[PDB]
RNA sequence: UGUAACGGGGCUAAACCAUGCACCGAAGCUGCGGCAGCGACGCUUAUGCGUUGUUGGGUAGGGGAGCGUUCUGUAAGCCUGCGAAGGUGUGCUGUGAGGCAUGCUGGAGGUAUCAGAAGUGCGAAUGCUGACAUAAGUAACGAUAAAGCGGGUGAAAAGCCC
RNA sequence: CCCGGCGAGGGGAGUGAAAAAGAACCUGAAACCGUGUACGUACAAGCAGUGGGAGCACGCUUAGGCGUGUGACUGCGUACC
């Protein structure tokens, strides 16, 4: 706190209370008595327990019927028309979209869509797996996906 | 399976003391120091 | 005015006080 | 994440300050001295519970006293007579019956003499 | 006329129409209880005292309702000590309301 | 030469319960103009007990 | 018909006020007039001329008969206490307030 | 239901003349004090007064035992700093002999405002005559 | 300092001794109802369900289980100008921390559940800051060089001007 | 427009959704100070309450009597840290 390091009045004497500083987290405009520095709150997750997690909610979502397996999922032209149009085809509104490929029309399609995302299959992460309503996974995607967890 | 169905296993998440905050917590006034030593002293205990 | 509130205590602690005002050493 | 606790505090000293309505002074008005007799009312309040089954069987008794003497016979040897008779009847229905019915109270004394004789 | 009888380890004075808050029963709220153990009947001037229960007396009785009744707070405090509790209580009663005294 | 503890509204008020103001009972009537004043005062215009005592 | 009259910010405690307010509660306006003009508070010099300019609010916003209006309601509320610095002997100082008051008459045929 | 408490509006008191001739002092006040208090009545309740007005007359002639005649003391204190004061049993008969029947029994009824009305419907007179014919009082012998 | 060495009144028993029967008398014991803990036992556990005993004063202190607050996710969801938060009452409810509903004010935000993180709960620290009391309408109004009157101005003159 | 000192301040009128949003201006808690109503209080002694409890006033109501406010008298009772 910015301040001077001076006693505000003597030690005895006055009636007042004991006082050392201005500074006090008692004072109005003091310290505060635990002040905070910037911290990292990242904890460590082994490796076998984060793929014990995925293969948990992944077998939870086929007994939950929240996974759907298509051979392709393309849009032609990069428009979200043409996304929104192909997801009420498919009777779908909140979705994640797991591609096995890098499919540029397909990101920027769904990029507006806030109901909709689009990963590749190594970007996939379990809170989003839970997070949309429906899973849509290309057969490469579960190719790669059963490759990379055994 | 979403995010508010998920809940944490039986024993894992302990409360934790929160001394001073009350006579109803147990850790009241003193906060399981006692009184008038040294231990009791912020910073106080001696060395190994 | 709390700033000549400031005079007030700054200096009417300054003041010092002059002292006990019985010669008794309690000796 | 700062918590502000104005609202808290509020709320719970009002808490007291309604439990002290009707006293006087700052027992009414102020949180300290509220508290403080707060704490103090059911104190008394827990012991108060327990002096009313004395009072009033203290009561009871004076009454049944009387009303035995202005029949003739105390208390002491009433219920003597009613513990030989057998009769269960305890002194609250008694000083209910010493004052309204005064016919079944005699009638109860001279059970009782007859259970001494 | 008036009868007197035990009930939930206590005593009741009642005359016949009357709504009397016993100890709670294990009986609904519709049915009807005979007190049989009768301590002392009068009718005007035609009493008659049980010896260790009047033998044949009975109290027929409707249920009213069964409750809660007022909350009570029970405040411990040892002074200097540093010590105090907190205890509501509501104790539960039923209202009956007497169909008759049968002598 | 000090208090030891805060005196009440209760006292406050009891010892302000003499410091009631008494107000005056009736104003007297001058015979000539009629108006009122203090008895045994001039009026305002100069009266008393009709004469016209001064000028103004 | 109530008609109301206020001296917002009268420069005057209000336990001295209340003296006088006290003394025309309950009464005929002009008993009370005379009343304020032959009491020697300046106080009274407040309160009546509030009581003139309810009067005249009654005569004019209302439609009233001076002679029927009556005083059914005053009191005297605290008002703002400006605060200055009175210096005292050995260096010390004293903080005095300079009290105000809301004075309020209101004025009816009820 | 609840216990019966006295209204002291419908309560009824009676009016009793006792002689306190040859009797003896604490044994007499005991049972006026009791009947001042109510406590012969089934209507008793600690809070009301229930007690009868009592006349007691031949105040002078009451009896005390042993030589408390001359050895009972009656002290007082006047509130000045040497003020106690001293007065006999023999004295206080000869000088005003009320008092002793009156502080007998203000001395065993209750204190406070329901003992100072209890306490007023004791009527002494140190004769054998009273004023209060015309409230019919019946005779009591104690 | 005032009886002042029965608690007092008063007592010649209303004192003492002996014997006896009564009764009063505690939050003790019993009765009725309700809660919870630990053990048995049986069930067939939803791992708790009957019965059963027994336990339940408590500082330092150890252990166990919870309430509420702010923030993040759930939540581009839900509630809300047909009136949010907040403020003030009332009623109900829970063993408690507390909770719910609603009247008035207010006039735009609030947030279930299940998890997570804490600047997470104040009556005291001759605690800090602000506001208001108290004494109290009291003391005082600052050299004991001194004022009085007329007229004027003015809403008003002991204090201004002549 | 009016009272007022060609004042302060206020009552109206008017604006505005709202002026108990009027510049001492969102919401406006508490302490503190008041006005009004009900009850109690001037023979009465103490942590100011609690248990009982009369009366009075006020609401509901099938009068059933419950509530609410006050609280004469009375048993017990010497604040918190
Ligand atoms: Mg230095
Ligand atoms: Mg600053
Ligand atoms: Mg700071
Ligand atoms: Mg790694
Ligand atoms: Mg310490
Ligand atoms: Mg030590
Ligand atoms: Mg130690
Ligand atoms: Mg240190
Ligand atoms: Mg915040
Ligand atoms: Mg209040
Ligand atoms: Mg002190
Ligand atoms: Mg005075
Ligand atoms: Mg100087
Ligand atoms: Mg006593
Ligand atoms: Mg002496
Ligand atoms: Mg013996
Ligand atoms: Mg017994
Ligand atoms: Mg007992
Ligand atoms: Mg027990
Ligand atoms: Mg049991
Ligand atoms: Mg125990
Ligand atoms: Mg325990
Ligand atoms: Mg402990
Ligand atoms: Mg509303
Ligand atoms: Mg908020
Ligand atoms: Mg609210
Ligand atoms: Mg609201
Ligand atoms: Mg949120
Ligand atoms: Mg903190
Ligand atoms: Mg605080
Ligand atoms: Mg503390
Ligand atoms: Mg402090
Ligand atoms: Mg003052
Ligand atoms: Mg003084
Ligand atoms: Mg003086
Ligand atoms: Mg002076
Ligand atoms: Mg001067
Ligand atoms: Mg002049
Ligand atoms: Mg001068
Ligand atoms: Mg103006
Ligand atoms: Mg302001
Ligand atoms: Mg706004
Ligand atoms: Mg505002
Ligand atoms: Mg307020
Ligand atoms: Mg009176
Ligand atoms: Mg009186
Ligand atoms: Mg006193
Ligand atoms: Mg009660």
């Amino acid at each position: 706190v910015t301040g001077s390091g001076k006693k505000p009045w003597r030690q005895k004497g006055t009636g007042r209370a004991r006082s050392g500083s201005i500074k006090s987290p008692i004072w109005r405009s003091g310290g505060v008595t635990f002040a905070a520095r910037p911290q990292d709150h990242s904890q460590k997750v082994n490796k076998k327990m984060y793929r014990g997690a995925l293969k948990s909610i992944l077998s939870e979502l086929v007994r939950q019927d929240r996974l759907i397996v298509v051979e392709k999922f393309s849009v032609e032209a990069p428009k979200t028309k043409l996304l929104a149009q192909k997801l009420k085809d498919m009777a779908l509104e909140d979705v994640l979209i797991i591609t096995g490929e890098l499919d540029e029309n397909l990101f920027l399609a769904a990029r507006n869509l806030h109901k909709v995302d689009v990963r590749d299959a190594t970007g996939i992460d379990p809170v989003s797996l839970i997070a949309f309503d429906k899973v849509v996974m290309t057969a490469d995607a579960v190719k790669q996906v059963e490759e990379m967890l055994a | 399976m979403r995010l508010n169905t998920l809940s944490p296993a039986e024993g894992s998440k302990k409360a934790g003391k929160r001394l001073g905050r009350g006579i109803g917590s147990g850790l009241g006034k003193t906060g399981g120091r006692g009184h008038k030593g040294q231990k009791s002293r912020s910073g106080g205990g001696v060395r190994r | 005015m709390s700033g000549k509130m400031t005079g007030i205590v700054k200096w009417f602690n300054a003041d010092k006080g002059f002292g006990f005002i019985t010669p008794d050493d309690g000796s | 994440a700062r918590v502000k606790r104005g609202v808290i505090a509020r709320a719970r000293h009002k808490k007291i300050l309604k439990q002290a309505k009707g006293y006087y002074g700052a027992r009414s008005r102020v949180y300290r001295v509220a508290f403080q007799a707060v704490i103090k009312a059911g104190q008394y309040a827990y012991r108060d519970r327990r002096q009313r089954k004395r009072q009033f069987r203290q009561l009871w008794i004076a009454r049944i006293n009387a009303a035995a003497r202005q029949n003739g016979i105390s208390y002491s040897k009433f219920i003597n007579g009613l513990k030989k008779a057998s009769v269960e009847i305890d002194r609250k229905i008694l000083a209910d019956i010493a004052v309204f019915d005064k016919v079944a109270f005699t009638a109860l004394v001279e059970k009782a003499k007859a259970a001494l004789a | 006329m008036y009868a007197v009888f035990q009930s939930g380890g206590k005593q009741h004075r009642v005359s016949e129409g009357q709504t009397v808050r016993l100890e709670k029963l294990d009986i609904a709220t519709g049915e009807t209880v005979e007190f049989a153990e009768v301590l002392m009947i009068a009718n005007g001037e035609e009493v008659k005292i049980g010896v260790p229960f009047v033998d044949g007396g009975v109290i027929k009785a409707e249920v009213v309702a069964h409750g809660r009744g007022e909350k009570v707070k029970i405040v411990k405090f040892r002074r200097r000590k540093h010590y105090r509790k907190q205890q509501g209580h509501r104790q539960w009663f039923t209202d009956v309301k007497i169909t008759g005294i049968s002598a | 030469a000090v208090q030891q503890n805060k005196p009440t509204r209760s006292k406050r008020g009891m010892r302000r319960s003499h410091d009631a103001l008494t107000a005056v009972t009736s104003l007297s009537v001058d015979k000539t103009s009629g108006e009122k004043h203090l008895r045994h005062h001039i009026t305002a215009d100069g009266y008393y007990r009709g004469r016209k005592v001064i000028a103004k | 018909m109530e008609t109301i009259a206020k001296h917002r910010h009268a420069r005057s405690s209000a336990q001295k006020v209340r003296l006088v307010a006290d003394l025309i509660r309950g009464k005929k306006v002009s008993q009370a007039l005379d009343i304020l003009t032959y009491t020697n508070k300046k106080a009274a010099v407040l309160v009546k001329k509030v009581l003139e300019s309810a009067i005249a609010n009654a005569e004019h916003n209302d439609g009233a008969d001076i002679d029927d209006l009556k005083v059914t309601k005053i009191f005297v509320d605290e008002g703002p206490s400006m605060k200055r610095i009175m210096p005292r002997a050995k260096g010390r100082a004293d903080r005095i307030l300079k009290r105000t008051s809301h004075i309020t008459v209101v004025v009816s045929d009820r | 239901m609840k216990t019966f408490t006295a209204k002291p509006e419908t309560v009824k008191r009676d009016w009793y003349v006792v002689d306190a001739t040859g009797k003896t002092l604490g044994r007499l006040a005991t049972e006026l004090a009791r009947r001042l208090r109510g406590k012969h009545k089934a209507e008793y309740t600690p809070h009301v007064d229930t007690g009868d007005y009592i006349i007691v007359l031949n105040a002078d002639k009451v009896a005390v035992t042993g030589n408390k005649r001359t050895d009972k003391v009656y002290y007082h204190h006047t509130g000045h700093i040497g003020g106690i004061k001293q007065a006999t049993f023999e004295e206080m008969i000869a000088r005003r002999p009320e008092r002793v029947i009156e502080i007998a029994v203000k001395g065993m009824l209750p204190k406070g405002p329901l003992g100072r009305a209890m306490f007023r419907k004791l009527k002494v007179y140190a004769g054998n005559e009273h004023n209060h014919a015309a409230q019919q009082p019946q005779v009591l012998d104690i």
